[PDB]
RNA sequence: ACGACCGUAUAGUACGAGAGGAACUACGGUUGGUGGCCACUGGUGUACCGGUUGUUCGAGAGAGCACGUGCCGGGUAGCCA
RNA sequence: CGAGUGGCUUGCUACCUCGAUGUCGGUUCCCUCCAUCCUGCCCGUGCAGAAGCGGGCAAGGGUGAGGUUGUUCGCCUAUUA
RNA sequence: GUCGGGUGAGAACCCCGACGGCCUAAUGGAUAAGGGUUCCUCAGCACUGCUGAUCAGCUGAGGGUUAGCCGGUCCUAAGUCUCACCGCAACUCGACUGAGACGAAAUGGGAAACAGGUUAAUAUUCCUGUGCCAUCAUGCAGUGAAAGUUGACGCCCUGGGGUCGAUCACGCCGGGCAUCGCCCGGUCGAACCGUCCAACUCCGUGGAAGCCGUAAUGGCAGGAAGCGGACGAACGGCGGCAUAGGGAAACGUGAUUCAACCUGGGGCCCAUGAAAAGACGAGCAUGAUGUCCGUACCGAGAACCGACACAGGUGUCCAUGGCGGCGAAAGCCAAGGCCUGUCGGGAGCAACCAACGUUAGGGAAUUCGGCAAGUUAGUCCCGUACCUUCGGAAGAAGGGAUGCCUGCUCCGGAACGGAGCAGGUCGCAGUGACUCGGAAGCUCGGACUGUCUAGUAACAACAUAGGUGACCGCAAAUCCGCAAGGACUCGUACGGUCACUGAAUCCUGCCCAGUGCAGGUAUCUGAACACCUCGUACAAGAGGACGAAGGACCUGUCAACGGCGGGGGUCUUAAGGUAGCGUAGUACCUUGCCGCAUCAGUAGCGGCUUGCAUGAAUGGAUUAACCAGAGCUUCACUGUCCCAACGUUGGGCCCGGUGAACUGUACAUUCCAGUGCGGAGUCUGGAGACACCCAGGGGGAAGCGAAGACCCUAUGGAGCUUUACUGCAGGCUGUCGCUGAGGACUCUCACUCCGGGAGGAGGACACCGAUAGCCGGGCA
RNA sequence: CGUGGAAGUCUGUUAGAGUUGGUGUCCUACAAUACCCUCUCGUGAUCUAUGUGUAGGGGUGAAAGGCCCAUCGAGUCCGGCA
């Protein structure tokens, strides 16, 4: 047959890629040699074209004017600090080591130093638990317990924009306006819907699968199709 | 609309010219490569054995 | 608010979208001044038309549950 | 190139207990078909005459255009049913 | 039970055409057959009359309009000689 | 088009005049692409031109395109290339990372030009006049000089400023008309230099506790109004330019509405609406320089693409010419263009055909079906049902009004804006043409807008929001690449991938036996390396021990594939159909039965319903709104019909000119029968038959057109499927190499990842190379 | 009551897009998909010019096996090939 949509998303054509040249900034924390001698004050707020969330520019002490994963609550006007000795209020960033156990944070480093990585979508957060002198262990909004090195860094508060999931998109048009905003192929046909030569699931006289929708994690690409290695389907039981 | 004769009407983008290093209008002015020569995609002149014979 | 769109999409769709946008359009007290003059400016962003403080919150709201732990603890 | 039917007189008679109820013949009409014709009725009639809307020729008068008459009213001859 | 006629149905056969003989139903227009539905002329009757039933000769003319259905067929309605 | 006339050997179509018409977002004006000399002149008619031609986009020969300030050039966009690096057997191949370059002529950004005049043909290019920009040189000034501003920005609504145009008033100039006194045109004048400034913002004053303000929102003791001031706009006003230019002349003045242009206020986003060069910041005189490329013409019913002078196709600007009216609508008419959507002449011009008008009485009887046509119609007033998601349904339905003329009232600053009143008055008809809905009800489907088979399917199909399940913590899940590498991703679970269902409302039962996926697993099974035994002076080979993933086995799971029966008052094989719906777009029997409706209803609707073979996200039921979706009923309407007629325009017919194609074994005036491979103009027997020609509608030549797309056959083909055969990718897993120190463990030194670095995490694993077992229509 | 002016909102041959019926005209065409009337959309998942990217078991596909230059259940050209 012929190679299914999620082999033709691979080739990082146009119509798969994200729209990056109209992106505004990539959200890393900064680099402070040690100390903690680096604060700035919020410039302004904008719109994040790439997460539909607001983010903030900040002009730092040594001269660097800077977007910034925005949590809740940070405005016009206010100082932010980032390093070890940074105080302990919603915005600031610093080590896990240095942060309150049971403080809500976000844009949180998997490695120490790689600029943050996990709770960073609108009005997500994580949880610190646990402090160490080896390990901190943060609960993710997938609810997972990860234990990090205390030396990853991170920032205080929930992320902003919370609540955006709360209202529905209500018209196809309104879907097609944030879908150009993202690396996606949108709408989305059935593939039962489609030919057999199209999709594992496509053809017959009438439209449903020819198989059981649960596939191998072994299956190979082309093939893996449907519900992948599901431990479980439905709502049952 | 009909794919023929209402279709041909679209049609007046230049792409294929006369070529600076073969002469044949084949140097391709978008991709700046003749399709006749190689001329932009090799040093070398374009040239193949199917374009004959095989005996030939 | 919801009248806008006729006698479509259903009443879930819309009986949420007026709830949402009532409470997005109702006066909020600044948390700079405390005027009840907060506006939304676009996907969460909220400013005050009295002190001019914009700054970060809901998408809908200025405040969100979430958010309001985070003083807490 | 004529086919067929209905009606009247025959007759409330013949027949028949009664109920009911014919025919020959002579008449009138209808229907279908056929051929022809236009005095009559009807249709058409961008011949013609009138009314009137918009616009243009300054107004008036008198006209053009509005699809092969702008629209509306009347309609001769002829052709027709 | 026995003997037949027709070639409208159906089945059988595989002769004809696969370098193609355009389908069903309908329509329109022409000719024909008789195993006659009406009409003409007759015979019988369980033929009083009236109305019928059955049969003979006979193909001149007629055999119409509608409701359902693509329907052919058929069912149904009101007319009809 | 017609009548005259011009030229010519020759004139219906070449030119002049008159008369008559056509085009109004185009048939006019300016252009992009594309064409490429088609432009202009002269000379021609063998070619081309749907006829002719003296004409020409044709033939021949000449000529024609002039730039500091219009484009290009310069900048950077999506993105492209080059080199380096790396990969690859290799390259003209290949992803990343560096560096460099390229990438916008209408239509992105952008130093600077206006007016007049001139040619057969150019023109912000030439000429005249005036203006302007950049660079450099000289001189004066200046030490500032880089922070900042600009370039530079989405969608919706709206105020103010304001020019052209249009219109109104009045004056002047010229023209037209001639029963009045009206009607038409003109009344000019740039870039540029100078000056003015509304809005926004801010400062001082002031001191509002209720005021200020808007079309609207709004503003304020954190200091409102008022007053004063700073900054500050137009392609605008004003003055110069200008005893420049232009006009035969006059060579105006005010006004309204105001495109351009300028400047503000508001609203929206699960959408956030380029960049860079450049400019400003940062003065003035004088002088010098400003090269290179483009420039003709068409831009289309004859200059482009479509083989053609093709009724097709093909982007931008002129969106403000008059009447009209809501209008960039119709209709009519200017300016401008044209009579080249290029063959004519004749016949009351027949039949027949294409478009079309009108048809008495009846009124869907026509037909699969109202197909086709018709009806209705604009605006104002009254009035408006079921149902409903409260939005809608709705312009429901239905009823009334509508012109002109005279004099007026009201809103507004006013309109050549709008709303009304009284009286008079004409027609069959006052939205008088034009423009301009027919309406109502029942049922089915899909919720809706949207998408689709370019070229027979627009639908109920696809999409959609909404609902749901699955995978994944990012060194991820999913996917591309042989590799080097890459998309998702400037992303991080409120994410994004993979699927199913398909708005809302009420709901979504039972089944894990089979199949699939997933977890677990004492025991069983389970490859290769290494190891043990036998064999071999070695080796082949035989066997053993250990045993990974996988399988057996156990468990979970159906909004996973799917299933929900026969029998009796259990059996197959797990369950044995619950809510609902039901003769269904699913019901064979079938036109089921009853009812409605009709004269009559295999239709339609309602009820019943034992359902040949309904049923819950293979979603069930139901549903307001929506629909060029399927079926049915009613009012209205009508040439669809009864049943046809007459008329209009273009053909048809005759004449001049131009001038193909299809098709053709031969013969051929046939007809009725017969015969024949059973479907004969041609054989046989008869009948009929003087030849040629015109028009017609198509009975026959099993008419012409296409080596049947149905069917079968061929040890034909292809696309597709799968628990067909055989293999190949890919995933999982053991083992060997990289690989190191001290059946569970520690470490650091390779190697990997994070970090700018220091260093941190991980670690002999992983990655990679080799091999073995399992899965493996993803692919051959 | 007014103000305000929302909408994949309505009417609409504004421009522009689309293509339902006529099974009309045409069917050696004006045209290898045309003409006319009728009809749908027309502030948005809108339409459109130019530039630009994706390439053949590969693209692209709101999915019709649609489209990839009159060529598509695997484009076109030449070769294998007599
Ligand atoms: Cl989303
Ligand atoms: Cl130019
Ligand atoms: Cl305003
Ligand atoms: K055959
Ligand atoms: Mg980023
Ligand atoms: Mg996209
Ligand atoms: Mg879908
Ligand atoms: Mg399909
Ligand atoms: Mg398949
Ligand atoms: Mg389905
Ligand atoms: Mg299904
Ligand atoms: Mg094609
Ligand atoms: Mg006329
Ligand atoms: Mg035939
Ligand atoms: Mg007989
Ligand atoms: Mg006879
Ligand atoms: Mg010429
Ligand atoms: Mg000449
Ligand atoms: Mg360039
Ligand atoms: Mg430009
Ligand atoms: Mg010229
Ligand atoms: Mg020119
Ligand atoms: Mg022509
Ligand atoms: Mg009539
Ligand atoms: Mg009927
Ligand atoms: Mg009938
Ligand atoms: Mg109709
Ligand atoms: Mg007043
Ligand atoms: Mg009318
Ligand atoms: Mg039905
Ligand atoms: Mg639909
Ligand atoms: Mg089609
Ligand atoms: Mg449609
Ligand atoms: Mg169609
Ligand atoms: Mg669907
Ligand atoms: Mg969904
Ligand atoms: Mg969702
Ligand atoms: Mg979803
Ligand atoms: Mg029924
Ligand atoms: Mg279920
Ligand atoms: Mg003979
Ligand atoms: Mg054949
Ligand atoms: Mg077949
Ligand atoms: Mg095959
Ligand atoms: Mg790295
Ligand atoms: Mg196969
Ligand atoms: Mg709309
Ligand atoms: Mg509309
Ligand atoms: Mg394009
Ligand atoms: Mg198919
Ligand atoms: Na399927
Ligand atoms: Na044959
Ligand atoms: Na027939
Ligand atoms: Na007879
Ligand atoms: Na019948
Ligand atoms: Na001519
Ligand atoms: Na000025
Ligand atoms: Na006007
Ligand atoms: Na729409
Ligand atoms: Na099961
Ligand atoms: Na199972
Ligand atoms: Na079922
Ligand atoms: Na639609
Ligand atoms: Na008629
Ligand atoms: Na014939
Ligand atoms: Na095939
Ligand atoms: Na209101
Ligand atoms: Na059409
Ligand atoms: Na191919
Ligand atoms: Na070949």
């Amino acid at each position: 047959g012929r190679r299914i949509q999620g082999q033709r998303r691979g080739r990082g054509t146009s119509t798969f890629r994200a729209p990056s040249h109209r992106y505004k900034a990539d959200l890393e924390h900064r680099k402070v040699e040690d100390g903690d001698v680096i604060a700035g004050t919020v410039v302004d707020i904008e719109h994040d074209p790439a997460r539909s969330a607001p983010v903030a520019a900040v002009e730092f002490e040594d001269g660097d004017r800077r977007l910034i994963l925005a949590p809740e609550g940070v405005g016009v006007g206010d100082e932010l600090q980032v390093g070890v000795s940074a105080e302990i209020a919603p915005g600031n960033t610093l080590p896990l080591a240095e942060i309150p156990e049971g403080v809500p944070v976000c844009n949180v480093e998997s490695s120490p130093g790689d600029g943050g990585k996990f709770a960073r979508a609108s009005g997500v957060n994580a949880q610190l638990l646990t402090h160490d002198r080896n390990v901190a262990v943060v609960k993710l909004p997938s609810g997972e317990m990860k234990r990090l090195d205390p030396q990853c860094r991170a920032t205080i508060g929930v992320v902003a924009g919370g609540g955006r999931t709360d209202k529905p998109f209500v018209k196809a048009g309104n879907k097609h306006h944030k879908m150009k905003a993202r690396g996606t192929k949108w709408p989305n046909v059935r593939g039962v819907a489609m030919n057999a030569v199209d999709h594992p699931f496509g053809g017959g006289g009438r439209q449903h699968p020819g198989k059981p929708k649960s596939i191998s994690r072994n299956a190979p690409p082309g093939r893996k199709v449907g519900d992948i290695a599901s431990k479980r389907t439905g709502r049952g039981g | 609309t009909g794919a023929g004769t209402p279709s041909q009407g679209k049609k007046n983008t230049t792409t294929h010219t006369k070529c600076r290093r073969c002469g044949e209008k084949s140097y391709h002015t978008k991709k700046k490569v003749c399709s006749s020569c190689g001329f932009g995609k090799s040093a070398k002149r374009r040239d193949y054995e199917w374009q004959s014979k095989a005996g030939e | 608010s919801s009248g806008r769109f006729g006698a479509r999409y259903g009443r879930v769709s819309r009986r949420r979208v007026a709830e949402i946008e009532s409470e997005m359009n109702e006066d909020h007290a600044c948390p700079n001044c405390g005027e009840d003059r907060v506006d939304r400016q676009g996907t969460g962003i909220w400013q005050c038309s009295y002190c001019d403080y914009k700054f970060t919150g809901g998408s809908y709201k200025p405040e969100t549950p979430g958010g309001k732990t985070v003083r807490r603890s």
